[PDB]
C-alpha cells in the first residue's frame, strides 16, 4: 500500500481487509505471502565460476604461456606432456583454495541464524501476541513494537498504547533526538520521511512506549529497502599487517625468481633460445612461493572458532570484534541476570517487636525453598512457625502482595512452577504463599489453583485503585487501595509502600508494633538499619526491601498520576511494617571464571543495583577482591563518583573494581576513562540506556533476554546473559589468533623452504634439485592434505596464563620472522642437500667429494679433462626423487612442528591433532603412487631404494622437529 | 562425534581431488 501515511487507520485497514482486534488469518497471511514476497531483501545468487578466478593472475598465465611455446617448438622440432600436466594440477591447487574459501564464507554468514529477526504479530489463529521471524511479516497484518524493539517493516501507527511513543529514526533520517508520533493523516501524498509523523519506518527503534500498527510495504518497497538499493558498500589492524607484510614477502621472492633468470646467464645455450627453460622454472617458484589473496585456512580457522564460540552461547555480530577479543583487558558486567542466576527467594525478614524508649527489639523470621514454589516453612529460631499468630507479619504479607504486578503459574508439562511478571515481585509471591497468614485451606487445591490462592484471599480484601510506579530518584514504588466491599469497621484508605531501606526509612514517622503504631526515634531507625546490614554483609550477601504503609494518605484528587516526580511526597508520612531478605545466589562458574580472568590480566568491574556495602561483599564471595583487601578506593557508588573531580574520577576508573548505584550515564563515563589509559573493554548492556556505552566499548557485549537496540550496539550476544559466556568468548578469541599464528609460521617457512632450495641451485651452480612440475606438486599435496589439517587443530595450552595481546603489537615479531627464515633456510638446504648427496657420498655412481658437480656444465665434448664418466647422469631421475621426498617428508614433519606455537611435541605429542596425522598418511600414500604406479614416474622420476635411501631422507628430515623444539624452548624457557 | 566430523568431510575432498588430478594425467597417456 504506496501511500498509507496520507489516508486514515480505517483506509488502511479497509485496503488489506484485516480486523485491527484479530489481525490477518491464516488464507490471508497465505495469499499475501504469495503476492507480495517475504519481508525481505532478495537474496544474490559458484562451484565452476569461482576456480577461473585462479587462471585470471597475469604470473599464472606466464606459466601456461611458457609451456605452450614450449610445447610448440617439440611438435615441430616429459615436454609433450608438460602443458597439460601444469593445467591439471593448476585447477587442482585451485578446487582445493577455492572450496575452503566459501565453506567458511557460508558457516560465517549462517551465524545470523543465532539470532534472526523478529517482530510481533496478531493474527486470527491465537489471541495471544505472537513473536515471528521479521521475514515472514506480509503486508496488512497488526504489528505491536515496544521500547526496545527493531521496528520490522513500514508500519501506519493504529493506536499508542503507551502515553507516548518515542522512535529512533536516525538510521534513515540523520536526527538522533527521538521523535514523537501521532496517529491521524497526513494530507500531503508527497511528504517527506520527517513529515510522517504517523509512520513506523523499518530499521528503526523504539525509545519509548508501545503501539499498534498496521504492515503496509515490506521487504524491497521500504523505505530503507530503497536506500539499501542504491546503496553501495574498511580493515581491521591485523588484515593491514598482514597485508603489507603480503607485499614484504612478496617483492623479495619476485626480485629472488628474477635473479635467478640472471645468474644463469650463459647457460642459455646447452642443450635467446635456453632462456624459455629457465623463465618456465623462475615463474613456477612465483606461483608456489608467493601467497597471493587470503590462504583459506585463515578465513577456516575464524569459521571454526565463531561456530564453537555460538556452541558456547557467545554469538559474533561483527567479526572485527574477534580480533579485538583476545585484546580486551578489561570486563565490566552487570550483577543480575549476568553474574548471578537471577532465581529470587526470601529467605529472610523480620517485623519489629518490642520498643521502649532507646531500647528497640525484632522479631526475625527465615523462610525455606528457593524455587517459586508455594513451598517451605516460616522459621524463628529454627522453629516452624505458623505467620498469622504475629499481627505484624500479617500486615507485611499484605504489602508484599499488593505491591506486586506478578503472580505465578503452573506449568504442567514442565512440572514447575514458573515466574510471571519481574524475578523480584515473584519472590513476594511466594513468600505470600508460604506464609499463609489467614490460614485458608490450601492442602487440596490443586497446584494450578494453589499457586495465588493466599495471595488473592489478600486481593480481596481490598480494590487497588491504582500504583505510583518505581523510579530512580526515590528507588520506592506504592500502591493506594481502599477497603473491598467495606469490612466492620469502615477503615479509611491506604498506601502500601516498598523499596531500598534507606530512602524508604526516612520517609517513616511511624513503627508498627503487632497493630498498634508508635513514633518512629533514632534508636529504632538504628537497629532497623543494623540487621539491614548485617544481611547485606553475611554469608548471603541478601537485598533488602523495606516496606511501610501510609496510614493516612492524601485525598484522590490531590494526586496527579502521570507525574513520576510528585511520587516521593506522597509517599511520607509512613509507618515501617517490616524487611524482606531476598536471595539471588553466584553462577555456580562465576568464582573459576573470575580467577581465569586473573590468570589473564583481565580486571573485573561489577556494576550493581546493590548499595555500596552489599556490592562490596558480593565481590568478596565471587573473588573479584579478596576477603581481607582494602576496598575504600576501589569501591564506588554512583553518587561518590558524581562527587569526584573529573581527574580523580578518572583515577578511579584506573583501579575501580566495583560500582553501585548508577546514573545510566555513568557506563559511558567509565568506558571514556578506561580509554585514557589505552584500556581494552567489553562492557555489557541490555536496555536503550546501555546502547551509548555499548556502542563506545571496544566490544559491546548485548544479553540475549534483553532488548534489540542493545543488540544491534553490540560486537556480540550472550545466548545465556552469562558471565562466564563472555571469558569463554575470549578464550576463543585467543585460541583464533594462536591458530592463524600456527598456520602462517607453516605457511611462510615452507614457501621460503621453496624459494631457498631453488636460489641454492641456481647461486652455486648445480644441476636443478626440483624441476618445475615437481615444485607445483609438493606445492599442492601440502596446501592440499596437512595444511587444511592444521585449520582443525586444538586450542594452544596455556593461552589464558599470557597477558593480553597489545593492539599495536606486530603480526609477526622479529624473533618470529627469525623461526621462519632459520626453518625455511634449513628445508631449502635440506632439499637441495638431499640431491646433492647422491652425487657426492652416495652409491649409486657418484661425484666427486671435493667439489666437481659445480661445474657439470661442460662435459659431452669436455669428456677427457677432469671427468672419466658419463654425462648423462645429471640428468638421471634419483637425484630429484632424494629431493622430492625429502621436501614431503620434512614438509609433513613441519606440519608437526605447528601443533603449537611454544609447546614441545614432549607436552603436545603428534596425535594431538588426529586429522593431521590423517592427511599424512593420505600424503605418503599418495607419494608412493607417483613411485609406484607405472605411468606416473615416467612423467615425474623414478623411485628410490627400499631401505637404505629412505633412510637419508629420514635422518636429513627429522632434525626440522629436533631444530623447532630448540627455538621453542628458547621460548619457553626464555619467558 | 559432532564438529571433529567436519575434518574426515574436508580432507577425502581434498584427497579425491588431488587424486582425480593424478588418475587425468594417468588416462591422458
Ligand atoms: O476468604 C475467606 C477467608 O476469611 C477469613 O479471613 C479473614 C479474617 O477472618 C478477617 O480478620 C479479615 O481481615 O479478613 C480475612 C481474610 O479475608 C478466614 O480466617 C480465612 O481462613 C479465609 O481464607
Ligand atoms: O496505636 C496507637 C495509634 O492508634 C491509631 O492509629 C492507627 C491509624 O490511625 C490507623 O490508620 C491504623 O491503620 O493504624 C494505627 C494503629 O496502629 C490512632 O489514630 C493514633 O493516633 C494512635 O497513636
Ligand atoms: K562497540
Amino acid at each position: 500500500m504506496e501511500a498509507a501515511h496520507s489516508k486514515s487507520t480505517e483506509e488502511c485497514l479497509a485496503y488489506f481487509g484485516v480486523s485491527e482486534t484479530t489481525g490477518l488469518t491464516p488464507d490471508q497471511v497465505k495469499r499475501h505471502l504469495e503476492k507480495y514476497g517475504h519481508n525481505e531483501l532478495p537474496a544474490e545468487e559458484s562451484l565452476w565460476e569461482l576456480v577461473i578466478e585462479q587462471f585470471e593472475d597475469l604470473l599464472v598465465r606466464i606459466l601456461l604461456l611458457a609451456a605452450c611455446i614450449s610445447f610448440v617448438l617439440a611438435w615441430f622440432e616429459t615436454a609433450f606432456v608438460e602443458p597439460f600436466v601444469i593445467l591439471l594440477i593448476l585447477i587442482a591447487n585451485a578446487i582445493v583454495g577455492v572450496w575452503q574459501e566459501r565453506n567458511a564464507e557460508n558457516a560465517i554468514e549462517a551465524l545470523k541464524e543465532y539470532e534472526p529477526e523478529m517482530g510481533k504479530v496478531y493474527r486470527a489463529d491465537r489471541k495471544s501476541v505472537q513473536r515471528i521471524k521479521a521475514r515472514d511479516i506480509v503486508p496488512g497484518d497488526i504489528v505491536e513494537v515496544a521500547v526496545g524493539d527493531k521496528v520490522p517493516a513500514d508500519i501506519r501507527i493504529l493506536s499508542i498504547k503507551s502515553t507516548t511513543l518515542r522512535v529512533d529514526q536516525s538510521i534513515l533520517t540523520g536526527e538522533s533526538v527521538s521523535v514523537i508520533k501521532h496517529t491521524e493523516p497526513v494530507p500531503d501524498p508527497r511528504a517527506v520521511n520527517q513529515d510522517k509523523k504517523n509512520m513506523l519506518f523499518s530499521g528503526t527503534n523504539i525509545a519509548a512506549g508501545k503501539a499498534l500498527g498496521i504492515v503496509a510495504t515490506t521487504g524491497v518497497s521500504t523505505e530503507i529497502g530503497k536506500i539499501r538499493d542504491q546503496m553501495a558498500a574498511d580493515k581491521t589492524p591485523l588484515q593491514q599487517k598482514l597485508d603489507e607484510f603480503g607485499e614484504q614477502l612478496s617483492k623479495v621472492i619476485s626480485l629472488i625468481c628474477v635473479a635467478v633468470w640472471l645468474i644463469n646467464i650463459g647457460h642459455f645455450n646447452d642443450p635467446i633460445r635456453g632462456a624459455i627453460y629457465y623463465f618456465k622454472i623462475a615463474v613456477a617458484l612465483a606461483v608456489a612461493a608467493i601467497p597471493e589473496g587470503l590462504p583459506a585456512v585463515i578465513t577456516t580457522c575464524l569459521a571454526l572458532g565463531t561456530r564453537r564460540m555460538a556452541k558456547k552461547n557467545a554469538i559474533v555480530r561483527s567479526l572485527p570484534s574477534v580480533e579485538t577479543l583476545g585484546c580486551t583487558s578489561v570486563i565490566c558486567s552487570d550483577k543480575t541476570g549476568t553474574l548471578t542466576t537471577n532465581q529470587m527467594s526470601v529467605c529472610k525478614m523480620f517485623i519489629i517487636d518490642k520498643v521502649d524508649g532507646d531500647f528497640c527489639s525484632l522479631n526475625e523470621f527465615s523462610i525455606t525453598g528457593s524455587t517459586y514454589a508455594p513451598e517451605g516453612e516460616v522459621l524463628k529460631n529454627d522453629k516452624p512457625i505458623r505467620s498469622g499468630q504475629f499481627d505484624g507479619l500479617v500486615e507485611l504479607a499484605t504489602i508484599c502482595a499488593l505491591c506486586n504486578d506478578s503472580s505465578l503459574d503452573f506449568n504442567e508439562t514442565k512440572g514447575v512452577y514458573e515466574k510471571v511478571g519481574e524475578a523480584t515481585e515473584t519472590a513476594l509471591t511466594t513468600l505470600v504463599e508460604k506464609m499463609n497468614v489467614f490460614n485458608t485451606e490450601v492442602r487440596n487445591l490443586s497446584k494450578v489453583e494453589r499457586a495465588n490462592a493466599c495471595n488473592s484471599v489478600i486481593r480481596q480484601l481490598m480494590k487497588k485503585e491504582f500504583t505510583l510506579e518505581f523510579s530512580r530518584d526515590r528507588k520506592s514504588m506504592s500502591v493506594y487501595c481502599s477497603p473491598a466491599k467495606s469490612s466492620r469497621a469502615a477503615v479509611g484508605n491506604k498506601m502500601f509502600v516498598k523499596g531500598a531501606p534507606e530512602g524508604v526509612i526516612d520517609r517513616c514517622n511511624y513503627v508498627r508494633v503487632g497493630t498498634t503504631r508508635v513514633p518512629m526515634t533514632g534508636p529504632v531507625k538504628e537497629k532497623i538499619l543494623s540487621v539491614i546490614k548485617e544481611w547485606g554483609t553475611g554469608r548471603d550477601t541478601l537485598r533488602c526491601l523495606a516496606l511501610a504503609t501510609r496510614d493516612t494518605p492524601p485525598k484522590r484528587e490531590e494526586m496527579v498520576l502521570d507525574d513520576s516526580s510528585r511520587f516521593m511526597e506522597y509517599e511520607t508520612d509512613l509507618t515501617f511494617v517490616g524487611v524482606v531478605g531476598m536471595l539471588d545466589p553466584p553462577r555456580k562458574e562465576v568464582m573459576g571464571s573470575i580467577q581465569l580472568c586473573r590468570d589473564a590480566g583481565i580486571r573485573v568491574i561489577m556494576i550493581t543495583g546493590d548499595n555500596k556495602g552489599t556490592a562490596i561483599a558480593i565481590c568478596r564471595r565471587i573473588g573479584i577482591f579478596g576477603e581481607n583487601e582494602e576496598v575504600a578506593d576501589r569501591a564506588y557508588t554512583g553518587r561518590e563518583f558524581d562527587d569526584l573531580p573529573l581527574a580523580e574520577q578518572r583515577e578511579a576508573c584506573r583501579r575501580a573494581c566495583c560500582f553501585a548505584r548508577v546514573e545510566p550515564s555513568h557506563k559511558s563515563k567509565i568506558v571514556e576513562y578506561l580509554q585514557s589509559y589505552d584500556e581494552i573493554t567489553a562492557m555489557t548492556g541490555d536496555g536503550v540506556n546501555d546502547a551509548p556505552a555499548l556502542k563506545k566499548a571496544e566490544i559491546g557485549i548485548a544479553m540475549g533476554s534483553g532488548t534489540a537496540v542493545a543488540k544491534t550496539a553490540s560486537e556480540m550476544v550472550l545466548a545465556d546473559d552469562n558471565f562466564s559466556t563472555i571469558v569463554a568468548a575470549v578464550e576463543e578469541g585467543r585460541a583464533i589468533y594462536n591458530n592463524m599464528k600456527q598456520f602462517i609460521r607453516y605457511l611462510i617457512s615452507s614457501n621460503v623452504g621453496e624459494v631457498v632450495c631453488i636460489f641454492l641451485t641456481a647461486a652455486l651452480g648445480l644441476p636443478e634439485a626440483l624441476i618445475p612440475v615437481q615444485l607445483l606438486w609438493v606445492n599442492l599435496v601440502t596446501d592440499g592434505l596437512p595444511a587444511t589439517a592444521l585449520g582443525f587443530n586444538p586450542p594452544d595450552l596455556d593461552i589464558m596464563d599470557r597477558p593480553p595481546r597489545s593492539p599495536k603489537e606486530p603480526l609477526i615479531s622479529g624473533w618470529l620472522f627469525f623461526r621462519y627464515m632459520a626453518i625455511g633456510g634449513y628445508v631449502g638446504a635440506a632439499t637441495v642437500g638431499a640431491a646433492a648427496w647422491w652425487f657426492m657420498y652416495a652409491e649409486d655412481g657418484p661425484g666427486v667429494t671435493y667439489h666437481q658437480l659445480t661445474h657439470f656444465m661442460q662435459c659431452t665434448e669436455d669428456h677427457p679433462h677432469f671427468e672419466g664418466l658419463d654425462c648423462e647422469i645429471f640428468e638421471a631421475p634419483e637425484p630429484m626423487t632424494m629431493a622430492l621426498s625429502v621436501l614431503v617428508t620434512i614438509e609433513m614433519c613441519n606440519a608437526l612442528n605447528s601443533l603449537s606455537e611454544n609447546q614441545s611435541l614432549m607436552r603436545m605429542p603428534p596425535w594431538v591433532n588426529i586429522w593431521l596425522l590423517g592427511s599424512i598418511c593420505l600424503s605418503m600414500s599418495l607419494h608412493f603412487l607417483i613411485l609406484y604406479v607405472d605411468p606416473l614416474p615416467m612423467i615425474f622420476k623414478l623411485k628410490a631404494l627400499d631401505l637404505t635411501q629412505w633412510l637419508m631422507v629420514l635422518k636429513i628430515s627429522l632434525p626440522v622437529i629436533g631444530l623447532d623444539e630448540i627455538l621453542k624452548f628458547i621460548a619457553r624457557n626464555y619467558l | 562425534p559432532q564438529q571433529a566430523r567436519q575434518a574426515l568431510q574436508c580432507l577425502f575432498i581434498n584427497f579425491c581431488a588431488i587424486l582425480i588430478c593424478l588418475l587425468l594425467i594417468c588416462i591422458i597417456g
